[PDB]
Parts: C-alpha cells; sequence; structure tokens
RNA sequence: GUUUGGAGAGUUUGAUCCUGGCUCAGGACGAACGCUGGCGGCGUGCUUAACACAUGCAAGUCGAACGGAAAGGCCCUUUCGGGGGUACUCGAGUGGCGAACGGGUGAGUAACACGUGGGUGAUCUGCCCUGCACUUUGGGAUAAGCCUGGGAAACUGGGUCUAAUACCGAAUACACCCUGCUGGUCGCAUGGCCUGGUAGGGGAAAGCUUUUGCGGUGUGGGAUGGGCCCGCGGCCUAUCAGCUUGUUGGUGGGGUGAUGGCCUACCAAGGCGACGACGGGUAGCCGGCCUGAGAGGGUGACCGGCCACACUGGGACUGAGAUACGGCCCAGACUCCUACGGGAGGCAGCAGUGGGGAAUAUUGCACAAUGGGCGCAAGCCUGAUGCAGCGACGCCGCGUGAGGGAUGACGGCCUUCGGGUUGUAAACCUCUUUCAGCACAGACGAAGCGCAAGUGACGGUAUGUGCAGAAGAAGGACCGGCCAACUACGUGCCAGCAGCCGCGGUAAUACGUAGGGUCCGAGCGUUGUCCGGAAUUACUGGGCGUAAAGAGCUCGUAGGUGGUUUGUCGCGUUGUUCGUGAAAACUCACAGCUUAACUGUGGGCGUGCGGGCGAUACGGGCAGACUAGAGUACUGCAG
C-alpha cells in the first residue's frame, strides 16, 4: 500500500520540513487538529518514535518494509544508523529525486512505478529497487518528450545533486559512482534515535 | 544398482538439477552418496558442470547413468573418455560472459563527456 | 584472544526503603474468531476420530522365454455365410523380472527406537561393474486348448491334450563347500592370513535372436544396500524399594547369513538396584524450528534422514530382500451378498463422502520435465512427480494517483461569538496510465525424446507492443498511566468498560456516540499457545539473625572435598594434524529471477566424537619423603 492522504499534516505533527517547499507548514508549524496547540508531556519514547516517522514518511516506506531495512542495517558491518540511511538512499525513487528529474519523492515514486526508467538497459518499475555501484539509469524513449519530463529538463536547479549521483546528459542520464556515506547524506533527522527505538 | 541421477532443486518453473550418485531405489530428493555436478536447463546454453575425476571413478565401478545424465556425459566428453571412444574433448558450450559493470560505467562517462 | 551484544512500567503505605508475587509493552504460529478486502510472486492447508467409508484411479511389463490365435493387419477364398493360412500383430494362459521401491500415517515404542562415534578375527547382498572357467547329456509332466461334472454365487472336480529360458536325473567344475593331516607367517584370546601344501567326499547352466543383437552357470574382486554388537547423549514420578529362576554364568547339542539363553538338556548360584533397579505417567527420534545478549527455555507443522504400523490380534509362506498398505492363512468386530449350504470387503495412496471439531481444499490436467518398474529396442506403466483449482492461512512486492492550487469555500465539530479546527484538504487547472480493463504478438523450461521427421501438462498462460481515462481499488484498532494520540454531548454506582491499578453516585480526556487525533494498512484487532521481560530455579546469574528459608543436637555409611615435597604416568586439561560431523537450514560472499520474498554456487558453521603426534603447570592415578593439620604419649590444672 501507499500513504496518499494529506502531506502537510505529517510534517506539521513532526515539526520538521519533509517536502521542504511547503508554505502551509511554515504558516502553521504546530501539530494538526483541534488540540494541535496544546502542551504535550515530554517522553523519550515519543522522541524516538517521531524520528522514525520522519524517516519513513520522508522516503514513503511502510513500517513493515522499514523494519526489514533496520534488520539489514543492523546485520551489516557498519554502524546501524549510517547503514539504515544509505539503504533508504539506495532506493530508486529516492535516487530519481536526488537526481532532480522529479519535484517530490511522491512524484519520483509515481514516475518509477509507471515505467519511465531503465537500469542497466532493463526496465525497472520497482520503487524500492536498491541501486548499487556503477548503476546507470536512463529514460525510455516515449517518456523523454513527455511533458512533465520536459519540465524536469529545464527546471534543473531546484536542489543540489549529491556527489555520488551525476547527471551526465541532456537525456537525463544518472550515474552512481558509489553508495553515499553518512557525510554525503543530508537528511533532517537524528538516526541514533531510530536505532534506539528498535532496541526497545 | 547404483545410478547417476538428476535431483531437482530450485523453485516452481525454475528446475535446477544436481548430478548425484544414488541407489536406484532411493527417492529422487533423497540422500545422495556424492554430488558430482550440476545442470541448469533454464539457462542458454543450459549450464553444465561435471567433476570429471569423480564421474570417471563412478562409471569405472559400474554406476549406471540415467538418460539425461548420459546426454550430459557425452557433451562433457566424460562418456567418450570412459569408453575409449573419441570425442573426449566434448562439445560443452559456455554462456558468453556479459560486459563488466565497471567498463560500462567508464563507457557512459566517456560517451557523455 | 574480543565488543556487533542485555531498556523497563504499574500495583502493599499517610509517606518511605526493602522483600515479594501479580500484570503489561516484544517476538512467534500448520491457527481459529470479529470487522474489512484490489492485484500479483513464492510458500502452505484434519493439530480433532490409528473414527466409518459410496465411486473412480494409485503396479505393471516382456511375442527377442513358450504353446498358441479371441481382436486388429496382410494373403487366399467364396455362396458371403463364413472358412483356412501367415505370424507383422496380440485377448486369455504358462514362464521371467518388478510388485519389499515409490506414497500414507504417528497408533505403539522410554527401546541400541533415534543422534553421534566405533566394532564385525561374528555376517548377508537380486539387478550393476570388472577378471577366470564353462555353458555336456538325457527325461517325465502340466496350465492354455477340447469334452464333461458339481455350485445360487464365489469358485471348483474329472477326462483328453500341448510347449518352454517352467520342472527333474546324470557328467564335467577342482576357483568353491565339508572333513583329516601338516608348513610358514600376522596378531586381538576365540583366531585371521598365505585362493599355503596335501589326502578323501561333494556342489551348476538355457536358450532366443538376425538385430545398436540380447541372454544362462560357477567362481575371484569391486560397487551398492543392509544385518548384528558396543561407548556416549536427549522426559516426569519413591505418596514406585527391592526385582529376576532361561534368570545370571558354564559345557554338550540345536538354530541363523552371522555372534549370542536365540533355543534346549544338564551343571554352578548367580545377575540388576538409591550413579534409582522394578513399577506408574507421558511421548515416535533427529537435521532443524521459535524465543533469547548469551547460557538456557520451549518445540519437532512443511522440507530432508531414520524408526514404527497398515480394520484388531496371531502366524508363516514366496523371495537377494517382507511391519508384505492396494498378497496369503486363522481368530474377532463391523459392512455387504445368498438359493441359508456358503460367499465377499479393509482410503494411516490421490481425489472425494459422512462424522467429530473453533478449524484445514478439487470425486482437476499431463506423463512435456526429473526419479522408478519391465522391455534388445520402439514403447508401455507411474494420483512418485511436474503443474493447475480453491482458502489474505503465511511471507514478500506493487497499486488505490502526481504536480499546482487560498490568508483559505461548503458542510461537520469545538468556542472566551474574536474565531479555531478539519485543511492544500476539497473544488477547480494541468500531468502519468503502474496494477486491473480492450486489442495484437507470444516464450524459456527440450545440446531433451523419436530419429521419424513428429513431440510442452502448465498455456495463447508469463512476458512484450498498442488503445481509453483518475478512470475500477481502504479499512481496522486505539486515544487515564504503562503507551503514540482530547475535547463536546448522552445517561449518574445505571447502562456499561477493564490486561493491571482502577473508571460509572445528574458538571466522566476510562461508559456510549460525534468531531478531532494517533498507530498500523489489504489488512487491523481478539482468543489460544510458547519464549522474553522474570537475576521469579539464579551454570553464566539469587538467597536463609528479624522479610520465605539452618535439621533440636551429635555420631557416622555412601558420596563430595584435600597440607608441604620428590619422581613417574599422560586419565582430566591443553596444542596440533587427520577422519567424521549428509543435503537443506543458519551465517558471509557472489549470482539469477524488474525488485523483494524466493532460488542457486562457493566459504564458514556443524560447539561434538574417534585415530596419530606434542606439552606436564594444575587436578587425578602410582611409588616415595616431610611435620605446620589430625591423633597418641608424658607432666600439671579448673569444673
Ligand atoms: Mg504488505
Ligand atoms: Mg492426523
Ligand atoms: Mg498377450
Ligand atoms: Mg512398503
Ligand atoms: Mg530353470
Ligand atoms: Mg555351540
Ligand atoms: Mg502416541
Ligand atoms: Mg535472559
Ligand atoms: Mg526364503
Ligand atoms: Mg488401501
Ligand atoms: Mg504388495
Ligand atoms: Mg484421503
Ligand atoms: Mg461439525
Ligand atoms: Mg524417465
Ligand atoms: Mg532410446
Ligand atoms: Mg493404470
Ligand atoms: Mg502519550
Ligand atoms: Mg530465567
Ligand atoms: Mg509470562
Ligand atoms: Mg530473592
Ligand atoms: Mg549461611
Ligand atoms: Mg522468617
Ligand atoms: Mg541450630
Ligand atoms: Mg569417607
Ligand atoms: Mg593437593
Ligand atoms: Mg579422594
Ligand atoms: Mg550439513
Amino acid at each position: 500500500a501507499r500513504y496518499t492522504g494529506p502531506a502537510t499534516r505529517k510534517s506539521r505533527r513532526l515539526g520538521v520540513d519533509l517536502v521542504g517547499g511547503d508554505q502551509s507548514f511554515e504558516k502553521r508549524p504546530y501539530p494538526p487538529g483541534q488540540h494541535g496547540r496544546a502542551r504535550i508531556k515530554e517522553s523519550e519514547y515519543r522522541q524516538q518514535l517521531q524520528e522514525k516517522q520522519k524517516a519513513r514518511f520522508s522516503y514513503g516506506v511502510m513500517e513493515k518494509q522499514f523494519r526489514r531495512y533496520y534488520e539489514e542495517a543492523n546485520r551489516q558491518p557498519g554502524k546501524t544508523g549510517d547503514n539504515l540511511l544509505r539503504i533508504l538512499e539506495s532506493r530508486l525513487d529516492n535516487v530519481v529525486y536526488r537526481a532532480g528529474l522529479a519535484r517530490t519523492r511522491r512524484m519520483a515514486r509515481q514516475l518509477v512505478s509507471h515505467g519511465h526508467f531503465l537500469v542497466n538497459g532493463v526496465k525497472v518499475d520497482i520503487p524500492s529497487y536498491r541501486v548499487s555501484q556503477y548503476d546507470i539509469i536512463d529514460v525510455k524513449e516515449k517518456s523523454l518528450n513527455t511533458l512533465p519530463f520536459q519540465i524536469a529538463r529545464e527546471t534543473a536547479g531546484e536542489r543540489p545533486i549529491p556527489s555520488w549521483l551525476q547527471v551526465v546528459g541532456e537525456r537525463q542520464r544518472i550515474l552512481v559512482h558509489q553508495l553515499p556515506e553518512r557525510a554525503q547524506i543530508d537528511v533532517p533527522l537524528t538516526e541514533q534515535l531510530i536505532v534506539e527505538l528498535y532496541s526497545k | 544398482a547404483v545410478k547417476i541421477k538428476l535431483t531437482r532443486l530450485g523453485k516452481i518453473r525454475n528446475p535446477q538439477y544436481r548430478i548425484i550418485v544414488a541407489d536406484a531405489r532411493t527417492r529422487r530428493d533423497g540422500r545422495a552418496i556424492e554430488v558430482i555436478g550440476r545442470y541448469h536447463p533454464k539457462e542458454e546454453p543450459s549450464l553444465i558442470q561435471i567433476d570429471s575425476e569423480r564421474a570417471q571413478y563412478w562409471l569405472g565401478v559400474g554406476a549406471q547413468p540415467t538418460e539425461p545424465v548420459l546426454a550430459l556425459l557425452k557433451i562433457t566428453g566424460d562418456w567418450q573418455k570412459f569408453k575409449g571412444l573419441p570425442g573426449a574433448e566434448g562439445t560443452l558450450k559456455v554462456k558468453e560472459p556479459k560486459p563488466s559493470k565497471l567498463d560500462l560505467f567508464n563507457a557512459a562517462l566517456a560517451e557523455a563527456e
């Protein structure tokens, strides 16, 4: 399944920019609903939980799949928080967003899912597809002149492109030289709280 | 009689076979005396590997191949060798190794720059 | 050496600290139930009654063993009613091989059943492989056929007749089996080996085919599959203390493939037990699985290996091999047929029915692929198996749209009547059609099979290429504290809620509804069950003055434990190497499915056990030494 309800109310509850271009958040930075102004009792569990919610509602990953990501990250030899972040960064819908061909991670998901991209010459419509070193991502012929993709070509500049990604052509060809290290990744989140949440 | 059989591994619609030495009475997916090879028909060319040293021993002592295993032993030349007939070099085909991923990355770098 | 790995909260009191139980948050399932429900991939599905079973299938095959000629075919023949021949072919029958595998179930079993490691100088092994020798010679039958009898049926008798690779006598074998004598050698005592040498006696066979030609007998070795014995390991219960007389041992016979009270006659009086014998209860065991920081705890569904059984109980026969599921004989229960004399059955194979239960599927499609049986082979058989159908039963993946959109509509709900929430949400404006839908292409799995030249069950499925349009696609639980998420109204100790503490007594963040919110999402909750939290059986890792806990006090049996020092063994301990620890699983890496689940390949893991070799500090055994512990002697002393 996907979460398709209002997007602003999630950033408002969590008190941080998820889309990062959202005027309605800055207008009402408090949580939603009738009681969104009221004082909330502090607790360590709520802090840990909301960092997890920021991660999964930024990247658009359901709790089931996110928990599998955690176990893999913890199993991997690095430090769990770095591994978890770079696994979610390896997602193809995320790589497309980081490349700039999409406006929002929601838009990136739809594009990948609808079958507009190819990886190493083979069509992939799996948003959760994890890119690896030296993957090449291309756009199919039909979608190259496609009106929102045309917009994407001449709308370069919205955000910066990270060093591990590289767009090399006007064809909008994306190359991945390596998986991002924690320094490379730039996300508004404290990953150590999520590792602690799942150690409960 | 001790026979050389294919045992089925893999999942639905993906038959992968190990070449095993087993008593005729033993069920297909039962305990084997040795695994001496593997055979993957879903590939192109179908993947064939045989441990020729062990295949020669087992045929020497009198293991009887099954029909498909006999076809594979002829492709590998292990049958022709065991009998003394010519063709021991065999006509084994191997899948053309796909281009390395690093080289294709360099190709894309050069092409766009 | 070594980091990859441990979270807590509530509840005894006016308050406190401790002790201690109870309860909760996590994970898991062959699940069930409630609400809800789009698609696909890969798995999985009688846990109860080893209850009873309608119906169809689950084991046959060989004309290159044989007489034959019912069906086809061909050749005569015709009058067209039939009648011959052929043997390409083949019903029934004789004969060979298979039917002991494969599939099911877990009733029994606390046992060498199973796991792991050994032993066999105590043994068997059809078919297969590879040496050697041979395959001589006669004979008498019978099924089928034909005639006829008995019986309701199931079945069965007599006569006549025919064949073989069916059966039977003899020769040859001197490798082989038995006995006597006798030489060498190796050990582990019986013994083993040298096919030792030697004398005496003895042991087999089968033909067919004319083609890739298949067979027969003895014997040497191998391969495979077993049999039997032993060490060690894995349940509760002394409110179960004695049990055993073929029982423990011996000799002479018998028996088996083989050892052995396995059996038997005699002789000796033994054997097993608080390191729980004999009883009682429960249970198939394991690789593994679940949980856990680990140790441990729980568990044995699927998949894989052993074992056990096949309506209940007993028995043997055939065979290389038998718990003989779809064999036989007997007894019993039950169902059925009968002419009342007598007969016939066995789904714990696949599918299916009734029943029991909270609950578990189709009276599919193929032998195309892999494995198996027979056949020289073409081939035939195969409910093994490969697939399909059904059930969110589980795991994994994807969709139910994306961008923009205001000081922010209507409507709903709060209010300090200012407004504030729902909410960028919606409306609207453009943008993409994944998955479903409608067309047109269309597999891999088959270096296969037959070499006759056709051959894929799944399947016109998966997957590609076009078309139309946001178009068809969201629910469930929770919101007092644990524990994320609060207000209004309705009943006022009522109706009700609840895992625990506890909430309802006409102002409830706990009841019911609504608005809003939170956590999850094609699922969400509940019940049941196991581990965790629980250091709450504590080996890791707890205690006993007063919280639960020192026997009323001694003596002493088994057991446990052991001062200083020399030498020695190398049992414990430790190093190293080899063998083994099946596959799968697990884990690391890498690859293949669009990703994942899943699958494959290569390491590790498999903590163990066995063999060889090394060390001797420490524990222990063995042989000594010493006096500080312990005891004795002597001289005093108090009670
Ligand atoms: Mg899901
Ligand atoms: Mg059952
Ligand atoms: Mg016949
Ligand atoms: Mg059987
Ligand atoms: Mg004979
Ligand atoms: Mg004797
Ligand atoms: Mg039982
Ligand atoms: Mg623990
Ligand atoms: Mg016999
Ligand atoms: Mg039956
Ligand atoms: Mg039988
Ligand atoms: Mg059945
Ligand atoms: Mg019922
Ligand atoms: Mg076959
Ligand atoms: Mg053939
Ligand atoms: Mg049949
Ligand atoms: Mg809270
Ligand atoms: Mg414990
Ligand atoms: Mg508990
Ligand atoms: Mg205590
Ligand atoms: Mg004490
Ligand atoms: Mg007390
Ligand atoms: Mg006392
Ligand atoms: Mg003592
Ligand atoms: Mg000492
Ligand atoms: Mg002692
Ligand atoms: Mg293993």
